[PDB]
């Protein structure tokens, strides 16, 4: 009878990842004290609470939660795409299976894009930087504490953009035309993760998290109804690149001059190497480099819609 | 496949416990990237130990570099030692211009072996000598 | 051929390095290999240390220790701090015996913040009251 | 015309090591001062002289004068080797390429082990340790330097050995039967040469040295023999046995059983890591495991060496 349950388990994946998960939620959940005293409280809670005041500092919980909920979300991927998306495709009628598998992780795109892309959104209006303002990037600059809803988005957004770099590397069976610009993309959004956090600035993070997410849910939307009979496939797509440059490259110029003149055009430079201070030419350069591939990189996805733009168009 | 996962996960995290390494080690001991420790030797093995740096590091950067320097510098178990440490209390905490003048100097110690351990004790003027 | 060379002869060097860096770091840092530090609280954030260590780790082992903990422990740029540092004199350098008694504890040292400065000043009789 | 340079290179291959040592020894020698205020004072002497009476520390500049050597060595390997050993066994009247190959590299192996074994005899002759006195393993420990001579041929047996491991591992064209144990050999020969050198005991080491130039010099001489027409290989075979078990295991049991019990059953092995006195139960096992492989891997020879004899004294 075994060999039914490896049957589901290779038809159905998520089995295994959801049976260990819901093992760590009871045995947390019914050990009786949920404090910080447990271990579970590690794996599940974000850690270093500052007193009992809305702070947190940092450490290696950080990473032990990063791995449980890289679980979670592998399950999640599983679970979702499979159980709802596979026969809701089905059922819209469009029958091959390289389109029902592009609209299979468009789809899952959108909904994961859109349960993050407005949260963060909410996490950045209860905060000094209301609509990008980009004056609090230079406020306190060496915080070793972040707000609770805040820090636990930024390491919800670690996990889940380092289990999709692990699945690509993981290399599945076909990338497809678009992988080598993807995996840069990828590689470059981790190491802006856990750049920006580990060196004590994420205000300088959150708008382009928030861009990037809402910039990928119209894309992903967009190119899933093209996919599915359009009708008006057109004017979602002409949302999308509105919105595209709007948010995209006006406010990552905003942030890249923001951060070059408001930081250089100063006298205040100095390491002072205990708080660890070393806003300076030192960080800069590092930080500065990394949001220059990201620009570069959203330059190019710019040239390719606009082609795509022109070419239908065009006929 | 699954080797490949595992090669670059470990490099993953091996440059991330580079970088935090590097975190706490350069926060623990920055003493040697702000504060240079300048010796000036007197008549016989004793020598004029202070600290000249930059704003940044304080009468921190100071003690810690003339204890290091001295327990390195002087090999104990040939023939003890004998210090004294002499506070400049002319001068706030944090008190170094950027501009390479530096002005006052702030700790400032004496250091050398038994053998011309009368020196020491003659050079330090009332605070206790430290032998060692 | 020439690349398996290079492989090797780079694993080899890197290893003489290694084991030469084992010696000359373990050899400059002993003192949390043989002395232990123990601390004990006073009425406030001032606290007692001393080294507690083999017959080995001498007034060296004590003194880095005891400095290498001070400035660790307590950051200055929110209060700064002030400490005393009183030596043992009716102990020679090298004290400990093997077993584990050790008797009596060479140097010893009390460390605050500003705020109960005061505490210190009366804690520590007469040596040198240094305010960091 | 450069061509006929190229053919002398290949056919005659110690011109490079030594235009470029010739070169360097022109430009020492011509320098005006021998001081060590050079660099290649510190490339072609030893370093780290006490004062100026006899005795030398160690550093750096050790493994520099290491390379250097390599480079030397590998020009007297193949200087010798082909300009006088070639004609000189063409001569030999014995015509073969696998014996006459086998025969130019035991005779190299007799010229260089002729040259060590007694200048090592005599570096021991002017110490404490006279025929191998034992009880000087225990004298001083922790002694951070050497006598000129002692050290100079450390080195040098240190620059060849590993001259012969490298040559080993460039794989030429085809070890031969007896291969494994011999890298095997080596490489344990060089880790023993930098562990008893750089953990400060060398007088522990001098001895295993003696051991192992005089039996092999030994060896290669009644190979050689054998090889050409024997007339008294027998006898010679004979010296050679008697004298292997009498050095080799005899010295290397004295060896051992003293270190083993001088230095264990005694109550003098505490660390007191300062003066790096860790005689103790640390840095014991790692030489000794490394003595024992020694010995091992030569009752595995003499067990080879048995079986020699047995065959040929059966017919
Ligand atoms: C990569 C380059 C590696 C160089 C540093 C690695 C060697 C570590 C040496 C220990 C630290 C040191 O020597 O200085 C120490 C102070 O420690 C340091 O200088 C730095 C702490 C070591 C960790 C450094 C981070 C390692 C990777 C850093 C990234 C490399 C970037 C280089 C240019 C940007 C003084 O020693 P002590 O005797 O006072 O105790
Ligand atoms: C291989 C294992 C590697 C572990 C050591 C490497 C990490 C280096 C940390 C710096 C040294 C340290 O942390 O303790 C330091 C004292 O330094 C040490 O403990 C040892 C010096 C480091 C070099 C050690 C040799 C490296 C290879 C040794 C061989 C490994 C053998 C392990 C069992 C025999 C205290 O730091 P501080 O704040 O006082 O300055």
């Amino acid at each position: 009878i075994w060999f039914s349950f490896r049957e589901i388990s290779y038809r159905h994946a998520w089995i295994a990842p959801l049976m260990i998960l819901i093992a760590v939620y009871s045995a947390y959940f019914t050990s009786g004290n949920t404090t910080k005293t447990n271990v579970l409280h590690r794996f599940v809670a974000v850690s270093y609470q500052i007193g009992d005041t809305n702070a947190y500092g940092k450490g290696i919980n950080d990473l032990c939660f990063v791995f449980y909920y890289m679980i979670f979300f592998t399950f999640l991927r599983e679970f979702l795409m499979d159980v709802v998306i596979r026969p809701f495709a089905i059922r819209l009628h469009v029958t091959s299976k390289h389109r029902i598998k592009r609209i299979m992780e468009q789809m899952y795109a959108i909904f994961y894009t859109g349960v993050s892309g407005p949260f963060g959104i909410y996490c950045m209006y209860h905060s000094d930087l209301w609509f990008f303002n980009t004056k609090a990037m230079y406020r306190t600059y060496p915080d070793f504490t972040n707000p609770f809803l805040f820090k636990v988005f930024y390491l919800g957004q670690a996990a889940f953009w380092a289990q999709q770099a692990c699945i690509l590397v993981l290399q599945l069976e076909k990338p497809r035309k678009d992988h080598n610009e993807l995996t840069f993309h990828h590689i470059v959004t981790l190491l802006l993760i856990w750049s920006s956090y580990v060196f004590h600035f994420t205000k300088m993070g959150l708008p382009i998290y928030i861009t990037m997410d809402v910039s990928d849910f119209l894309l992903s939307f967009s190119k899933t109804l093209n996919y599915l009979d359009s009708g008006l496939a057109f004017f979602s797509f002409a949302i999308f690149v509105v919105a595209w440059i709007y948010l995209r490259h006006y406010i990552n110029l905003k942030i890249l001059w923001s951060v070059l003149t408001q930081f250089r055009t100063e006298g205040n430079y100095v390491l002072n190497f205990a708080t660890q201070q070393y806003k300076c030419w030192i960080s800069l350069p590092i930080v500065f480099v990394l949001i220059g591939a990201l620009q570069l990189v959203n330059l190019y996805w710019l040239f390719l819609i606009f082609r795509v733009l022109y070419r239908i168009l065009w006929r | 496949k699954i080797f490949n996962l595992f090669r670059v996960c470990f490099i993953s995290l091996l440059l991330i416990a580079a970088v935090e390494y590097f975190k706490y080690g350069t926060r623990i001991n920055y003493e040697w990237f702000h504060c240079t420790p300048i010796k000036e030797p007197q008549s016989g093995s004793v020598i004029k130990l202070w600290a000249r740096g930059g704003p940044f590091c304080d009468k921190r950067g100071e003690y810690k570099t003339i204890v290091k320097r001295i327990t390195r510098d002087y090999e104990p178990n040939d023939e003890h030692l004998s210090f004294c440490i002499i506070e400049n209390d002319n001068v706030p905490p944090v008190h170094y211009p950027i501009h390479e003048d530096k002005g006052e100097p702030g700790y400032v110690a004496y250091v050398g072996y038994d053998t011309d351990s009368e020196l020491v004790q003659e050079l330090c003027a009332d605070s206790t000598i430290y032998h060692m």
